């Protein structure tokens, strides 16, 4: 039953690096990471001026 | 009304959330926010509108009327 | 009758969503609201140093100013005595009271200028359509003590049209038609009446440059952690 | 007769079978409605708690189901009326047996 | 103790003193021509003073008076039919008329 | 591109304020500059500076 | 264990703002309650900036406004913050209103109460402030409003040479409105955290209307961004009316000094009270006048005792619905027949709206709610 | 002095609402002086000559000025 | 009214023309020396008893 679990498909989803399953994720996260936090950074400087 | 934990009662019911930094910011946003802004559009102008065409209709009566009774002397 | 007529759209330099003022039209509106309209109307609230930056210069401020002698207080004598004024003065108001100012015309308070533009239905274009539009009745006789022109609710104004063809020929070339001295004085009134038009649109163009900044930002920062709930799935096990 | 159809057509129109849910699944919740929510046999009462977690979910996203899985009128297994119906009895009896 | 604390603070807010040292004047009429309507400020309400045409008196008079909600003939309004003298503030709700 | 920035400037907490500090101040700097250009572009001729450049 | 779950202001702060259960589903109609906050301590702010340059008397009150948009530096935008300010928490108060409708968030009894006594808060203080510049449409709205007071009979001409400050609007009525304007959105504040403190006694709402207690979310990180979001939004609409078109909602007919002799022929409200006037001037009585402005907002006091559907919201109910947009395009009606002058067209669609108003709410709710419990077998 | 603005008030009425207009202001005229002694004077007109041609006025006028 | 002309004839316009608005000006004084008279004995109270240990 617990066995029987199988977590779905979100291959619509997810960004276009992580796309297969056999590039990692350790070697490819801070593109990701810096992307978002670029983000929050322009919108805490557009705050902040 | 309070806080967590002490609300439902729920029975086997299993949820799945991506991680945010693992996904994209917006997924297909120019392929079904169109049709679904369309579909809402749709299913909603059929009870919003022909109150607010008959109050078009009543501003440009009322106009009317308004240089009808002005507009002979 | 109350047939009020709306006055025109008129093309102004100040028309648009990001145009400025012609500092050289306020310059000449004021050469003109000092020659010619300062004999009746008051303008209460324009100080001279309102117009050290905007138009002019310093010098030709204190020029302007000591120019016409105002009014001081007591020599410790108690006797108010006449200053010229160095630039600190409002504007001479002609008329004291307005018992004063109905004791020189046909009853009829000549309205202060400082706020004719943002005070009337219509901006300046009535103010440019009463200076202009003086014309005849063709049957209404009222009283032959009051003038016609028909942009005025009631139809019979007070007032002499005061402008007839060459009465300034101010400082450069520019001879004095109708035209230039009604299009000087409703920019300068404009003026009068904003004193900041300007800085309005520069901070309102400082404001568009923001919000094409920030809003897909915020935005994006609010989808991005709304990201969660959009996409989580449920499944339902029973035993 | 044809206020059938006019309920029919009400059904499909009023909005409550496009997320998937039943009739009595929308019930506005005074003392009354709860007490009869709070009986009911088990499985009922999961399916139900389901499905109404997935409507809160389609209207979160604001997506509305495929056709495929649209409830639909014919089957309207209607199930919370009997209790809602011993609760109106048992409290109306209350209610006559203060005044009198 | 309580009531006559309150009642200071509402005597606090009724008026003053100086608000109270409102009283007669004399308006002269000789100033006006036909038809017209003149205002003098008075406890802070205008005060009309307006001359008629005999015709207008006419007319009026030929005007019926059970129509009105409050029935008063013209010459009850006035002394010298024409050289009509009112308060000058419509009675609804503080305007004053055309 | 990405990765350096992440590296540098997103990891620490006090790095991050020091850039958006230095970030509001050099955005300060040249959106005065666009701002005052744009402005000052779409207004030329009727404007002070260059009646006071007559002078 | 932690700061937050032990400290006495954490507490406050922990079921207020960081792990209070908010539902998942709440669209942006519910941003509505952070942008009357934000809103309302805007007002309080710049109103005060504007209260530290002001001088509360008849002779000087223009003058010195006049002065705070002229020669007080930045004057001008801080004045016109807070009248687009007051305009714009008008927009959202009645977005606010209209939401809380809509969706059946008026089966709350005491929440409901306590916001019909900050919507007359609000009135009474935005009006107050209305009088306060002192011009011609200030002076005279004054003026009938206060007769208005005195229209009903044994109570009202007492009560009204009590609150003129004299005989007439005199300069104890402008100063007795600055102190009234200038201390009631306190007032407000306090009973906006009463609404708050019963809102979070129950618990909210949804756009279906069904109780979602399996699928509460904590409002921070979610709903604290989807504010901020909210209040970007409407401080840019806010600005873009400050910064380009300022007089595209105030009154041209302000802007001349009081004089108590001219009564100028286009009297009318600041924009938000036009539909309070369309009801007094609809109807040719006096006391029937004020009497049926006092019975449209006890009418929205008596509008939770009405709920006789089955259903909670109106999303599943199309009949209701229609009846409600009914009602949302006849309120614009009774606004823009307010805004108008007073002629026979106008007279009779002014009756006609303010009846069908009165007709849509006291029995076309309830008549549309019986066809419901009928049609679905209830 | 060369005025602009009755230069432009004297070329602009040629248009067909103008022309209108101004036929409607002349028959007004003959009705006054038909009807004469009168208390029906002309009003519409001459605010409806006055708000046609001012508005081509605005139309086409500051170029030149 | 505050106003630098006519702010100390307001006072006296407050003192000698309204009713008893000279016992609202003297109580309003006279309840502020005692406000701080009463604040005084509460951090006398506070510092005395030891309540400073909160
Ligand atoms: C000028 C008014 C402009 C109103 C604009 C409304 C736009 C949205 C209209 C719309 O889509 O309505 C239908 C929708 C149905 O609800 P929902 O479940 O959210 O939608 C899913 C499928 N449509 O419903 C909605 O999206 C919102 C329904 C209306 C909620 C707001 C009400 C408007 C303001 C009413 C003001 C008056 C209230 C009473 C005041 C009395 C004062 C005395
Ligand atoms: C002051 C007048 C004198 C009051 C006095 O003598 O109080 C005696 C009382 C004795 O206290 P004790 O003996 O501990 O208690 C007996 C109870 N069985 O002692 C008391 O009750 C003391 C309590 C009051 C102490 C403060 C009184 C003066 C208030 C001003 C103090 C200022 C402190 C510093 C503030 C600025 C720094
Ligand atoms: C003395 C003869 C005047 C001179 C010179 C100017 N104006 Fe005048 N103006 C005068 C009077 C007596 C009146 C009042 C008439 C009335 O019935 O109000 C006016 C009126 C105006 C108005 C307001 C009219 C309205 O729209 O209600 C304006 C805008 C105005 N005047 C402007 C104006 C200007 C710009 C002048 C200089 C060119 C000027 N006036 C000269 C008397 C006199
Ligand atoms: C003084 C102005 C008001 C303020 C500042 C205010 C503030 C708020 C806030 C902050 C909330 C919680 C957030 C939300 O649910 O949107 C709220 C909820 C609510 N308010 Fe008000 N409110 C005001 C006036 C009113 C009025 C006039 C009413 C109508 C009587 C009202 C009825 C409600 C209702 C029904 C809710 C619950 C809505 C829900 O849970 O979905 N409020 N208000
Ligand atoms: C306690 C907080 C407030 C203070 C200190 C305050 C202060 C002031 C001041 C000094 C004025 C006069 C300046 C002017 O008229 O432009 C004013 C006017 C006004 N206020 Fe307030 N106010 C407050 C709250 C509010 C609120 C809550 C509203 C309603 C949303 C409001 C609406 C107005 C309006 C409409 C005017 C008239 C603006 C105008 O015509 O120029 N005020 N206020
Ligand atoms: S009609 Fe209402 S005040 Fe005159």
């Amino acid at each position: 039953s617990h066995t029987d679990i199988k977590v779905p498909d979100f291959s619509d989803y997810r960004r276009p690096e992580v796309l297969d399953s056999t590039k990692s994720s350790k070697e490819s996260s801070e593109a990701r990471k810096g992307f978002s936090y670029l983000i929050t950074a322009t919108t805490t400087v557009g705050v902040a001026y | 009304g309070r806080q967590f934990g002490h609300l439902t009662r729920v029975r086997h019911v299993i949820t799945y959330s991506l991680s945010p930094f693992e996904q994209r910011a917006f997924p297909h946003y120019f392929s079904k926010g169109i049709p679904n802004v369309l579909r809402r559009t749709r299913a909603c102008i059929l009870r919003v509108a022909p109150p607010f065409v008959v109050f078009y209709l009543v501003y440009t009566w009322g106009t009317q009327e308004f240089e009808k009774s002005k507009r002979k002397n | 009758s109350d047939l009020e007529l709306h006055p025109p759209s008129y093309p102004w330099s100040h028309r648009g969503l990001l145009s400025s003022l012609d500092h050289t039209s306020i310059r000449r509106g004021f050469q003109v609201y000092k020659q010619v309209c300062s004999s009746c109307h008051s303008m209460d609230y324009v100080a001279y140093r309102h117009l050290v930056g905007v138009c002019y210069t310093e010098d030709e401020a204190k020029a302007l100013a000591e120019e016409v002698e105002v009014q001081d207080g007591p020599n410790e004598d108690g006797e108010m005595f006449m200053r010229p004024g160095k630039l600190s003065d409002y504007f001479p108001k002609p008329y004291p009271n307005p018992e004063a100012a109905r004791a020189a015309n046909n009853g009829a308070l000549p309205p202060d200028l400082s706020y004719i533009v943002r005070a009337r239905h219509g901006g300046e274009d009535y103010v440019f359509s009463l200076l202009t539009g003086y014309c005849e009745p063709p049957r209404v006789s009222l009283r032959e003590g009051l003038y016609f022109n028909p942009y005025f609710p009631g139809q019979a104004i007070g007032m002499a049209p005061p402008i007839y063809n060459e009465v300034l020929e101010f400082d450069d070339g520019t001879p004095a038609t109708m035209s230039q001295v009604a299009k000087d004085v409703c920019t300068f009134l404009r003026w009068a009446a904003e004193p900041e038009h300007d800085h309005r649109k520069r901070m309102g163009l400082k404001m568009l440059l923001m919000m094409g900044l920030l809003l897909p930002l915020v935005y994006a920062m609010k989808r991005h952690k709304w990201s969660v709930l959009k996409s989580r799935k449920l499944a339902y096990r029973p035993p | 007769k044809w206020l059938e159809g006019i309920r029919k057509w009400y059904y499909n129109a009023a909005g409550f079978n496009k997320l998937g849910l039943m009739r009595d699944d929308t019930i506005h919740e005074n003392d009354d409605v709860k007490e009869a929510i709070r009986r009911l046999p088990e499985n009922l009462y999961n399916d139900r708690v389901f499905r109404i977690k997935r409507a809160l979910d389609l209207s979160m996203r604001q997506q509305i189901l495929p056709k495929e899985q649209w409830t639909k009128y014919e089957e309207d297994k209607f199930y919370l009326e009997p209790y809602l119906k011993e609760v109106i009895r048992e409290r109306k009896e209350r209610e006559e047996w203060t005044k009198k | 103790a309580a009531k006559n604390v309150v009642s200071q603070f509402v005597s606090s807010m009724s008026a003053s003193a100086d608000v109270l040292a409102m009283s007669k004047i004399e308006i002269k009429l000789s100033d006006i021509p036909e038809g017209k309507n003149m205002a003098f400020k008075w406890r802070g309400k205008p005060l009309f003073v307006r001359h008629r045409t005999k015709k207008e008196i006419d007319q009026e008079a030929a005007v019926e008076v059970s129509q009105l909600r409050d029935p008063q003939h013209d010459l009850e309004r006035v002394k010298k039919p024409e050289w009509v003298i009112l308060i000058g503030v419509c009675t609804h709700l503080g305007c004053v008329p055309i | 591109l990405t990765a350096r920035l992440y590296s540098l400037l997103f990891r620490r907490t006090s790095t991050f304020a020091l850039t958006i500090v230095v970030g509001a101040l050099f955005f300060e700097r040249a959106f005065d500059q666009g701002a005052d250009a744009i402005y000052e572009h779409i207004n030329e001729g009727k404007l002070w500076k260059h009646i006071k450049h007559k002078y | 264990i932690n700061i937050r779950k032990t400290h006495p202001l954490m507490k406050i702060v922990n079921n207020a703002f960081i792990d209070l259960p908010a539902p998942s589903n709440i669209s942006s109609w519910w941003n509505f309650g952070s942008l009357l906050g934000i809103c309302l301590i805007l007002q309080i702010l710049t109103g005060l900036f504007l209260a530290m340059h002001y001088t509360p008397d008849t002779t000087t009150a223009f003058s010195s406004v006049t002065h705070i948009c002229r020669d007080v530096n930045y004057g001008w935008i801080i004045r016109y913050m807070h009248a687009n300010g007051a305009s714009m928490f008008f927009i959202c108060l009645f977005m606010h209103v209209g939401r809380g409708l809509y969706y059946g968030s008026y089966t709350f009894l005491e929440t409901w109460n306590i916001g019909v006594i900050l919507l007359f808060a609000t009135m009474a203080t935005a009006f107050m402030g209305y009088v306060l510049p002192w011009g011609q449409m200030s002076f005279w709205g004054a003026t009938v409003i206060t007769n208005l007071l005195s229209a009903i009979p044994y109570i009202g001409t007492n009560l009204v040479e009590w609150i003129w400050g004299g005989f007439s609007v005199d300069k104890a009525t402008l100063t007795r409105f600055f102190a009234f304007h200038f201390i009631f959105p306190f007032i407000i504040a306090a009973l906006a955290m009463v609404h708050l403190l019963f809102l979070h006694e129950t618990g909210s709402n949804n756009p279906t209307g069904i109780p979602s207690d399996t699928d509460k979310i904590p409002f921070h990180p979610y709903y604290t961004i989807k504010d901020i979001l909210g209040a970007i939004l409407l401080i840019l609409i806010l600005m873009l009316l400050v910064l380009f078109t300022p007089d595209l909602l105030g009154d041209p007919d302000n802007y001349t000094p009081a004089n108590p002799l001219n009564t100028p022929p286009h009297i009318k409200p600041e924009w938000y009270f036009l539909f309070a006037y369309a009801i007094l001037r609809s109807i040719p009585n006096k006391l029937g006048g004020v009497l049926a402005l006092v019975l449209s907002i006890l009418v929205l006091v008596i509008m939770p005792l009405l709920h006789t559907s089955k259903q909670r919201s109106m999303m599943f109910r199309p009949i209701s619905q229609c009846m409600f947009w009914i009602l949302v395009a006849d309120l614009l009606t009774l606004t823009w027949i307010g805004g108008q002058p007073v002629e026979h067209p106008y007279i009779i669609i002014g009756q006609l709206a303010s009846i069908m108003y009165f007709l849509i709410i006291l029995v076309m709710m309830p008549v549309a709610s019986i066809i419901e419990n009928n049609l679905l077998k209830w | 002095l060369v005025d602009p603005l009755t230069t432009v008030r004297e070329q602009c009425e040629q248009l067909e609402k103008c022309v209108k207009a101004r036929e409607r202001l002349e028959l007004c005229d003959e009705r006054v002086s038909s009807r004469s002694q009168t208390e029906e004077d002309c009003t519409e007109e001459l605010f409806d000559f006055l708000h046609a041609r001012d508005h081509c006025v605005a139309h086409k006028l500051f170029n030149s000025l």
